[PDB]
RNA sequence: AACGACUCUCGGCAACGGAUAUCUCGGCUCUCGCAUCGAUGAAGAACGUAGCGAAAUGCGAUACUUGGUGUGAAUUGCAGAAUCCCGUGAACCAUCGAGUCUUUGAACGCAAGUUGCGCCCGAAGCCAUGGCCGAGGGCACGUCUGCCUGGGCGUCACG
RNA sequence: UGUCUACUAUCCAGCGAAACCACAGCCAAGGGAACGGGCUUGGCAGAAUCAGCGGGGAAAGAAGACCCUGUUGAGCUUGAC
RNA sequence: GAUGAGUAGGAGGGCGCGGCGGUCGCUGCAAAACCUUGGGCGCGAGCCUGGGCGGAGCGGCCGUCGGUGCAGAUCUUGGUGGUAGUAGCAAAUAUUCAAAUGAGAACUUUGAAGGCCGAAGAGGGGAAAGGUUCCAUGUGAACGGCACUUGCACAUGGGUUAGUCGAUCCUAAGGGUCGGGGGAACCCCGACAGAUAGCGCGUCGCGCGUACUCCGAAAGGGAAUCGGGUUAAAAUUCCU
RNA sequence: GCAAAUCGUUCGUCUGACUUGGGUAUAGGGGCGAAAGACUAAUCGAACCGUCUAGUAGCUGGUUCCCUCCGAAGUUUCCC
RNA sequence: CCCGUCUUGAAACACGGACCAAGGAGUCUGACAUGUGUGCGAGUCAACGGGCGAGUAAACCCGUAAGGCGUAAGGAAGCUGAUUGGUGGGAUCCCCCUGAGGGGUGCACCGCCGACCGACCUUGAUCUUCUGAGAAGGGUUCGAGUGUGAGCAUACCUGUCG
RNA sequence: GCGACCCCAGGUCAGGCGGGAUUACCCGCUGAGUUUAAGCAUAUCAAUAAGCGGAGGAAAAGAAACUUACAAGGAUUCCCCUAGUAACGGCGAGCGAACCGGGAACAGCCCAGCCUUAGAAUCGGGCGGCUCCGUCGUCCGAAUUGUAGUCUGGAGAAGCGUCCUCAGCGGCGGACCGGGCCCAAGUCCCCUGGAAGGGGGCGCCGGAGAGGGUGAGAGCCCCGUCGUGCCCGGACCCUGUCGCACCACGAGGCGCUGUCUACGAGUCGGGUUGUUUGGGAAUGCAGCCCAAAUCGGGCGGUGAAUUCCGUCCAAGGCUAAAUACUGGCGAGAGACCGAUAGCGAACAAGUACCGCGAGGGAAAGAUGAAAAGGACUUUGAAAAGAGAGUCAAAGAGUGCUUGAAAUUGUCGGGAGGGAAGCGGAUGGGGGCCGGCGAUGCGCCCCGGUCGGUGUGGAACGGCGAGCCGGUCCGCCGAUCG
């Protein structure tokens, strides 16, 4: 999503400066000709010179973008989705889910009919997701450093992610004004929102319709996806990651 | 979040538009809230300050002072209020400029245009805010 | 070989200088929309123009603006204004359709280190058809269509 | 060789630069990049300051113009291509 | 349990700077930066903290990114020393006395005296070039390489009057051109390839008619002004 | 340095191939030269200005934090 | 003994450096290569473009005889195109035995020697459309070949080159 | 001599057209060298820079004298691929396209020539009228050395019959583009402060928590932002609907028909020369020489003859879209720069200044929330100082936020016989440090305070229906901790 930046191609070279050569008790750097102005006789064209040209000027045709293979991107999304169902990972990422009834958090499809932001907040309170939303608002602050003057004035913590499975649902606009709350359609889940900062354990609120579509969208270990042609969920190198059971099993301990 | 493609969220552009705004535009930018009594009467929240209006200062060291506007110095983004003055080192009296957003309009200088403006402001609120 | 001066050195304060930090109506880069200069005198250049201004910005002897429309009470550094307020109405306001737009410049009567050197038309006014006076305008080159006036035994026809 | 005059230098009031500067500034021998202000061994060595002086600082002024090297030129010449 | 040198060079683990995605915090009960003979930690890059100053922002941690770390380059720009109150002020003969003015006088003004330029001048004008430096009044600073009450500086205002003086007109070396001839075109030649410009006389007509009615001289050629008077500053220009 | 060519004294010529103002013609591999490679705006054995151009350089100079570990070569062959 | 530097050799009578602040030099990009991380795997790659979508430069989806690289090589070319392993060491495991032991197992890798495809050479029973087919049988020749695939995409360091 | 025509001349004749400017992209011409090849001349740099011209919102190209050799594609342009490939190259250094295939877009057409001859049926200008980007009337011209119709190879002319198709304007609305206006919620209580926009408390809006302003981090003070509603204007194109009109004479389509069936010249092509291209016995272009054809001509990537085959129809012209865009005008955005950075220029910057000229070309941003910009007293000729005053602050006093280093003065400590500094080791004198250094613990009784086995309830748990538990409340007993 980056926009290119580059210095002007002509910067530092809008000058007819030439070296004085040796024999005049000064360095051989090119110098501005003429007289009657402080600029006359000054160095030019040098990356070490005031008003000169920077070393290796930045160009617009830098390779800004990256194309990761589609299968790897699908692998990353599946891992992020799986991590969202582990309360330890969700807590480890900074989400306040102490009052959440259960993970994964699946709510009735009636939430998709909410039209007012006031009713949207009441829905969050009922399911116990409000404290995480309240955390995001209380973290509203001005960005330290030069970023604040770069049209990036404010920063805040991430709130819950709401996933809905009905196109055109009205909840997309009832929740959007709440700071930290993101809304995404199930058919087009985005990794940048599933693992913000490259950190697993995003707090996700699933609607019933969206939750029931996960098998169709991503398939299973046995049959392939219906919407990702020929895609199967990846397998781990270790069927059982519980070392204690393996190490303390009767077979090993014998 | 804004969605109008003709509207910019650039800090640089907003500041330039504010500080280079012509006198007619500065009139709207120099608006003050109506008093709770006038708000319930005309059903209007804000109004551009006028020369002959009466206002009350609600912020600053002159909080609580009440007086009549005597000059809308648009070039300086301030208004002058009768009796709201300080003394120079030489003893002379100079009016203190106050931003119109820091006062409350207690009485309006009504006229043919002012009354018509009040109707338009109330017309939208009476429909877009209540009937909806 | 004290004291004090000098030199060096450490600290406090005061100087010198403008680094650092925090800023930004600027720059840079990407993307998008639009197609609109000029002999109906352009771009550029010059001179002038405000109650107090040199520049920048604006304007053209109607000269930091006229007019229309919108907005609806200022402009402001000072002065001044029975200029203006329930309004044919303030503004160094916005906008544009009416109108003005000096000398130049492709620059066009000829020229130019010259406000130099010509010719033509002519309102108004005025003295008895004429004379003076005169606002304003005209007179480049190439070229197209048409037109007028002509030249050559160029090709003919008739006296 | 002596001497005379003027203007400087010299002293004062006022005014007031620049070249140059690694750090610095007493010597002898030694060794050392074979010619040291610094190192080794000795001579020695006493605040601050004035006018002169040209031994030394291999003094300053300039990336040696001489010579050589470069697969650098340029002016000129001819039986070079 | 053994073991420890290292230029050129290679590699590992770490420190520090500025963003971005996240996360955890600090701050007008005082952030950043900066200062300190405060204290402490790390082999070290560095880090933590007391006090002061300052008055509005900043930091830790994970990931990721880069115009990311200086003693040197006769490095760049800016600033500052020693040199040093030093080198230096010296051509064109020369000043002195009294008084006035002023806070202040070797340097301003008046008077007196003594000298110099000595008519191919240190005098009186003008052409180029400059452009208000001209004149009056006033003046804080700066400037006039000492000084200044001073002024070719600064501030305010004033000042250039033509039928006769010049430009203007004429042509010189030459310049710029029509047509024509060249030329991709910018351009080249320049009256040389051509139905010239028009003029004169009557009152529209007759006669004449050799391709430039152009530019080119404030010293060449050339219609006409002389005394006397007048301003702080103008005159063969104003007045008579 | 008064001065990026001046000052002092001393010298050459001084009715001529004399000196000088203004106007005008010749422009860069070109002009102009009683000829010194002189002169062509402090620039001339090829002016000045911008651009090509951040020209190329086997040659000179410099090349920015810390510890830890390993740790050289000046020899072979070929090469205007 | 003064740092930095070139040097066989610097405290040097070798060069740079009066002093301070700030600026100041292996970068970006294309190609290839080794290594490593990751995904998938005889495949791999959403790359032009399309469908859309955070009301959206992202993310998500699409390869239907698309294309790239790989899946087969040899030959200048006309062309032809892999009969599908033997052996000496060897990891691991199994049995006996408790030896520097003896059997079975024999991956990876290395050595050695055949076979197969192709260039070249050689060979020809038996057929055929006269120039081809191929029973058998070859070679101190040559190949960036075969003998149960290992590649493709992507990230980054280092190196060569523009 | 009078006339017509031809060619030419003059005109301040009536009415028109042209020049110049701009640079990002576009079209034509002209045209280097640095450089690379480790030298260098071909080559390369490059069909590029510089030079000279001409346009537009796009330009240019464009309806095959094509690709290809297949089961064939089908104007142009552009993207991916073809491919760093065929080819070219001191076959060195290097250089290098095209077709197929997949996509974006999609659009086709107009002339010249034999063909009115019972009628130049065409066009311009002057004048006049009307429903005025035009149309009608009239007059004078242009034109037969040919205007308009018909035709363009995909065809077509002519004849025949099938009996298919074809004739306008206006009203309203939508769509499209541009603008204008109104419209959510606190400025409630406490504390700090010069200022609340900060902290704490209590509320509210949210399809609006983009952004900015206001005396400190403001969703609710202000402008805006989200989403409706209302209003005005521009385009005359596209589209929906309504009303009126609606003559098939002619023309076209379809079918058949013996016949007819015209198509671009100093051009194609060839020789030669130069240049250019990947194009190699020669890719294109250009000069000169030669110079065509009509059952013919061009092409088919090796020159030539011979026999076939495939393919297209040059030498005339127009044409939207997909594509380009460091200029102009308007708009949005950013992991960009933050006053030695970023454009040379954040500011009266292409300015001041320099150069005869072509040209060269800087430095330079920040008082405070508000000038509240320092009255007055006293000293001095004045600048100014001293005291005082404004302010939260003059330790913010008109180049004033913060205010580092070099360097300088002063006060204080200390040292010094031709350097000083530096490493190591102590000492003297300073400065600094109470987490610089503790004061508890165990056992007794005096008092005070606070809780205590067995049965009842409350909310749960460990192990896997059932066992095994703790916590809290209450009631008894026990009488200690
Ligand atoms: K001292
Ligand atoms: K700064
Ligand atoms: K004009
Ligand atoms: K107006
Ligand atoms: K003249
Ligand atoms: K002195
Ligand atoms: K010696
Ligand atoms: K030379
Ligand atoms: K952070
Ligand atoms: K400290
Ligand atoms: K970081
Ligand atoms: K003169
Ligand atoms: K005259
Ligand atoms: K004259
Ligand atoms: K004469
Ligand atoms: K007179
Ligand atoms: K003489
Ligand atoms: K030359
Ligand atoms: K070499
Ligand atoms: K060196
Ligand atoms: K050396
Ligand atoms: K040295
Ligand atoms: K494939
Ligand atoms: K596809
Ligand atoms: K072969
Ligand atoms: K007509
Ligand atoms: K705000
Ligand atoms: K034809
Ligand atoms: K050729
Ligand atoms: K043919
Ligand atoms: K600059
Ligand atoms: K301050
Ligand atoms: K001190
Ligand atoms: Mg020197
Ligand atoms: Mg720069
Ligand atoms: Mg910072
Ligand atoms: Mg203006
Ligand atoms: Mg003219
Ligand atoms: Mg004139
Ligand atoms: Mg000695
Ligand atoms: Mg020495
Ligand atoms: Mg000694
Ligand atoms: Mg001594
Ligand atoms: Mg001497
Ligand atoms: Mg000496
Ligand atoms: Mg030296
Ligand atoms: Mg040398
Ligand atoms: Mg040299
Ligand atoms: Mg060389
Ligand atoms: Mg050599
Ligand atoms: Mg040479
Ligand atoms: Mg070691
Ligand atoms: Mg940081
Ligand atoms: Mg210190
Ligand atoms: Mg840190
Ligand atoms: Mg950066
Ligand atoms: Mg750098
Ligand atoms: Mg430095
Ligand atoms: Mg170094
Ligand atoms: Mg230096
Ligand atoms: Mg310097
Ligand atoms: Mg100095
Ligand atoms: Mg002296
Ligand atoms: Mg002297
Ligand atoms: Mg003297
Ligand atoms: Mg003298
Ligand atoms: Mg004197
Ligand atoms: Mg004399
Ligand atoms: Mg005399
Ligand atoms: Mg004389
Ligand atoms: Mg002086
Ligand atoms: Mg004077
Ligand atoms: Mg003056
Ligand atoms: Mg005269
Ligand atoms: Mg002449
Ligand atoms: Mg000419
Ligand atoms: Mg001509
Ligand atoms: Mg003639
Ligand atoms: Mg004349
Ligand atoms: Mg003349
Ligand atoms: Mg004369
Ligand atoms: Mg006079
Ligand atoms: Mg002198
Ligand atoms: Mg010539
Ligand atoms: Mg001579
Ligand atoms: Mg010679
Ligand atoms: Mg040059
Ligand atoms: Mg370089
Ligand atoms: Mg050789
Ligand atoms: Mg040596
Ligand atoms: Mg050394
Ligand atoms: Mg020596
Ligand atoms: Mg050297
Ligand atoms: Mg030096
Ligand atoms: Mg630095
Ligand atoms: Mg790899
Ligand atoms: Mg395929
Ligand atoms: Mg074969
Ligand atoms: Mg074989
Ligand atoms: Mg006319
Ligand atoms: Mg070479
Ligand atoms: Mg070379
Ligand atoms: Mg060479
Ligand atoms: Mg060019
Ligand atoms: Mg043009
Ligand atoms: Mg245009
Ligand atoms: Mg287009
Ligand atoms: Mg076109
Ligand atoms: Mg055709
Ligand atoms: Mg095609
Ligand atoms: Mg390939
Ligand atoms: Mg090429
Ligand atoms: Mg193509
Ligand atoms: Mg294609
Ligand atoms: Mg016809
Ligand atoms: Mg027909
Ligand atoms: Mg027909
Ligand atoms: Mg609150
Ligand atoms: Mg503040
Ligand atoms: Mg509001
Ligand atoms: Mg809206
Ligand atoms: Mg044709
Ligand atoms: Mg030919
Ligand atoms: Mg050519
Ligand atoms: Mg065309
Ligand atoms: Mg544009
Ligand atoms: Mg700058
Ligand atoms: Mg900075
Ligand atoms: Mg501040
Ligand atoms: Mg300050
Ligand atoms: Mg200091």
């Amino acid at each position: 999503a980056r926009q290119p930046y580059a210095v002007s191609r002509k910067a530092g070279h809008q000058t007819s400066a030439e070296s004085w050569g040796t024999g005049r008790a000064v360095s051989r750097i090119p110098r501005v000709p003429g007289g009657g102005t402080h600029r006359a006789g000054q160095g030019a064209f040098g990356n070490m010179c005031r008003g000169g040209r920077m070393f290796a000027p930045t160009q617009t045709w830098r390779r800004w973008h990256r194309k990761i293979p589609v299968n790897q991107k699908r692998y990353a999304v599946a891992s992020a989705i799986a991590a969202s169902s582990v309360p330890s990972l969700v807590l480890a990422r900074g989400h306040r889910i102490e009052s959440v009834p259960e993970l994964p958090l699946v709510v009735s499809d009636s939430v998709e009919g909410i039209e007012k932001t006031s009713n949207a907040i009441k829905a969050l309170k009922q399911i116990g997701a409000y404290p995480d939303a309240e955390k995001a608002k209380d973290s509203h602050a001005i960005r330290p450093g030069k970023g604040k003057m770069r049209n990036r004035r404010y920063i805040s913590r991430k709130g819950p992610l709401i996933v809905y499975g009905t196109e055109g649902a009205k909840l997309v606009k009832a929740f959007r004004n709440i700071p930290g709350v993101e809304i995404c359609h199930v058919d087009r889940l985005n990794l940048l929102k599933l693992a913000p900062g490259g950190h697993l354990g995003r707090f996700i609120i699933w609607t019933k319709c969206a939750y029931e579509k996960l098998d169709a969208i991503y398939g299973t270990f046995d049959k392939p996806s219906q919407e990702k042609k020929g895609y199967l969920l990846p397998r781990p190198k270790m069927v059982n990651a519980d070392l204690a059971r393996i190490i303390n099993s009767d077979e090993v301990q014998s | 979040m804004k969605y109008n493609p003709r509207v910019s969220s650039s800090r640089r552009k907003s500041r330039k538009a504010h500080f280079t705004a012509p006198s007619s535009v500065r009139r709207v930018l120099m608006s003050a809230p109506l008093s709770s009594e006038l708000r319930a009467k005309y059903n209007v929240r804000s109004m551009p300050v006028r020369k002959d209006d009466e206002v009350q200062v609600v912020r600053g060291t002159y909080k609580g002072r009440e007086g009549k506007v005597v000059q809308v110095y648009r070039k300086k983004w301030v208004i002058h209020i009768e009796r709201i003055t300080r003394e120079k080192v030489n003893g002379s009296t100079v009016n203190v400029g106050i931003n119109p957003s820091k006062v409350v309009v207690s009485k309006l200088r009504l006229d043919k245009d002012r009354r018509s403006l009040l109707d338009r402001k109330a017309k939208g609120r009476a429909a877009a805010d209540k009937d909806k």
